[PDB]
């Protein structure tokens, strides 16, 4: 059972080499999703905005399948993020470098799925000036590979609505609308799309 | 519901 | 005595494969309990505050077990937690890192038991508005594991009491209730329930 | 081309001994551009101003070139930055550690050609005194290597023009200009040059 | 110097490591605070923050050697992680301890160890009345994390903190500051719970 | 590259690392400053942030090299965490020094060993007074944490601390600037402890 | 309070 | 001068 367990783990990482990243010739897309948690925060003086979320990355690997029958019936496990490959998802116009609030371990579905939900609290550029209105303010950041083209990895959402199911009833901001929407950037000097996602939160006192 | 559940999660997708 | 601990935690960890956590088949039951030291700050602008506890964990792991008089009648030990698997017992509503204040260390007991109890300080989510009248604030904060269900991790509590009895005497704030409570979640989809322990505490300005 | 990015990035970084940097008789040259995103913040009270950037390196080893044709036809690939020697390019006057904002992570291409792009917050000395009026005042820094001449890390430019297409067009601050220039100096003893890039913003309240 | 390389291999190499104390080997840690500075208090959170050195001395027979065996060496300088350190601790911090000095220890031939971390601590205290002349008074209690007095002995050698470095320019005044060993027993168990408590008065 | 990489693991692959000082194979490290500003100033807590480059220079005869052997190189860039470096320690600093440049030093042929860190240090210090014409002045001292002056003796290779490329629009004048070797000894022991202190006297 | 004290409670629950 | 620069400083000494 535990033992099962063991095999699958050295099986699938002792005993195969190193996952190198997607290529142009093995791309991967990434579903993205975000659960806001609260606004924590908002800074007028320096037009940055402080957000707490799970952020769900999903992916699929080739290399981290296995046959349930092979293995004890096990279909699925928990193992260290560490363990794996993992995106380099970033927001774009961070201030600061995020703070993980969350342990760094994911979930591998035997058809080679991986489901990873960092928190985070995020500090980015948005100039909160006017949240104490009843239109309130709207704010924006993208998500995307820093280092890999859309030809080696794609992203997607699964909805276009941002989870706002365990929003912080009490915040000192609520929210009006909060969007997570795929985008197209051809932005910098490359002749490549970079893909993102945009998030997009309207929000007010 | 499940899929805002960091654990019902990879059940969801 | 010497000799013979290095023996046990040598045939416990350098000639084992390393547990790989629980899964369906082979659940843990994992034991959570808190000391409250002191509500260090509240900050109404940002609706968090900042708390410091004990946080009681025990556990038992087959993998672990020892006939103590095949080693010197040792019947538990003291080793770094890096060495053995530890839940991802985690606060559901912090809004920083949690900062540990103690050394990353735990007690294992020949029938498998770890004690484990790290000292922590959260900040988390949680309106203070009111905290100086007499009625108080009330905040709660859930704890439970990240990844896995009921299935694999249960959490249960040896009393809903929340130890008080180290609460700092001149804290600014004075508590009034403070409880420890399991609580299971379904959801309509799933046969697995979901486990957290919530932590409610009631207090109010000094 | 998966097997094929195994076998080359086997082949380029386990088959080999590790670069050991530039040496006055095999120069190497750093090409450094930058990309203003944001003055996050101007401090009055210790002459601090900090921003956000990405720092575009890009430099080429002879060692990390392959033929295309033995690998899959692979051009290029992405690289964890600590898998390749990198150019200790620092801000000579700033005031805190830098803090990165993106992954570390680079790209090599076939003729042995390195991208690295660090997204940075800086801190550095800067007067702000000023900011406020229609003329606004002007920081610079000055970019190089810590520990290498001129005769051992060669640094150049693509353009004198700061990339100011991503910046933030809500900062408090409004850029007036933004220039990155080639500096050389020159000391009596010593038949080194000593390069740096100077970069130079001017900037007011929008 | 060949022979200090030879001594460091032999202790470090030639061995497993010290698995830390026993109720049949227990260990004895000497425990000495010298008080810097009083940097902060902050009257609203009742936190306070000292800097100070922590003196931390004990023996091991595993760490013994003969001098004259390895060069007449009599002691040598170790990273702190080349062996084992007791996990004494403050029980009523309220942000971790930051490092001031370079985790490096002394190890002397008999198989005693030195090691003095410099630590700024913020611990719990209510400053309410520092600006009297009677100042207040703060208390913060040092001790084992997970052993009890079977396995870790606390000792002083002196009530004493040493104040002849304290900072003189201090925005605070050191009125007294002592450490004492303190023995709780309860109702359940035979073993002792020691700890070492630091006792300082100070106003502005 | 060949050449370079042939003496690097000539001298780090092959050979037991340096086990620091002895008593019989002692060191001597010359520091020197180069003040780049006084940050800010805090009278609420009488701190003080400076921010420098730190020189420190030694020289090991287990770097000795020759050039000849090694395509005429003279001297090497090497990561510092390649070699030993000496533990030189503010003795009043008030949080965790912030190191500013990487850390990379340069190794000579004869074993002089050149490593330069930038820092931005937090100190104790009085800051009352300087918005005189006076100023206020303040020290700290610089110095090994665990050796004694039996082991690593400190020298200045001048009284000044460099002040040429102090930040010209800073909040703070520098009025004097020195850098100076110190021996003391303690009531209980023989060893003699060196440090550098460094005097700044500034104001607004 | 020896259910209280992080060095006791392994031998309490 | 060049016993200000830390790539320099090397040959000061
Ligand atoms: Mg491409
Ligand atoms: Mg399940
Ligand atoms: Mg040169
Ligand atoms: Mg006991
Ligand atoms: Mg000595």
């Amino acid at each position: 059972s535990q033992a099962n367990l063991m095999r699958l783990k050295s099986d699938l990482f002792n005993r195969s080499p190193m996952y190198p990243g997607p290529t142009k010739d093995d791309p991967l897309t990434v579903t993205l999703g975000f659960t806001l948690q609260d606004i924590v925060k908002v800074d007028s003086s320096t037009n940055e905005v402080d957000l707490v979320y799970y952020e769900q990355q999903r992916w699929k690997l080739n290399s981290l399948m296995w046959d349930p029958n092979e293995y004890g019936n096990i279909t699925d496990f928990r193992t260290s993020a560490a363990d794996i490959w993992t995106p380099d998802i970033t927001a774009y116009s961070s201030t600061r470098p995020v703070q993980v609030l969350s342990p760094q371990i994911a979930v591998v579905t035997h058809d080679g799925s991986v489901m990873f939900i960092p928190a985070q609290r995020l500090s980015f550029m948005c100039d909160p000036t006017g949240v104490d209105s009843e239109e309130g303010v709207t704010c924006a950041v993208k998500f995307g590979s820093w280092v890999y083209s859309g030809f080696e990895i794609d992203l997607k959402t699964d909805t276009d609505q941002v989870d706002l199911s365990s929003y912080y009833a009490s915040s000192k901001y609520e929210i009006l609308s909060a969007t997570q929407t795929r985008q197209v950037q051809h932005y910098s000097c490359c002749p490549e799309p970079y893909i993102d996602v945009n998030l997009v939160v309207k929000f007010r006192e | 519901g499940c899929c805002s559940d960091p654990r019902c999660r990879y059940r969801c997708r």
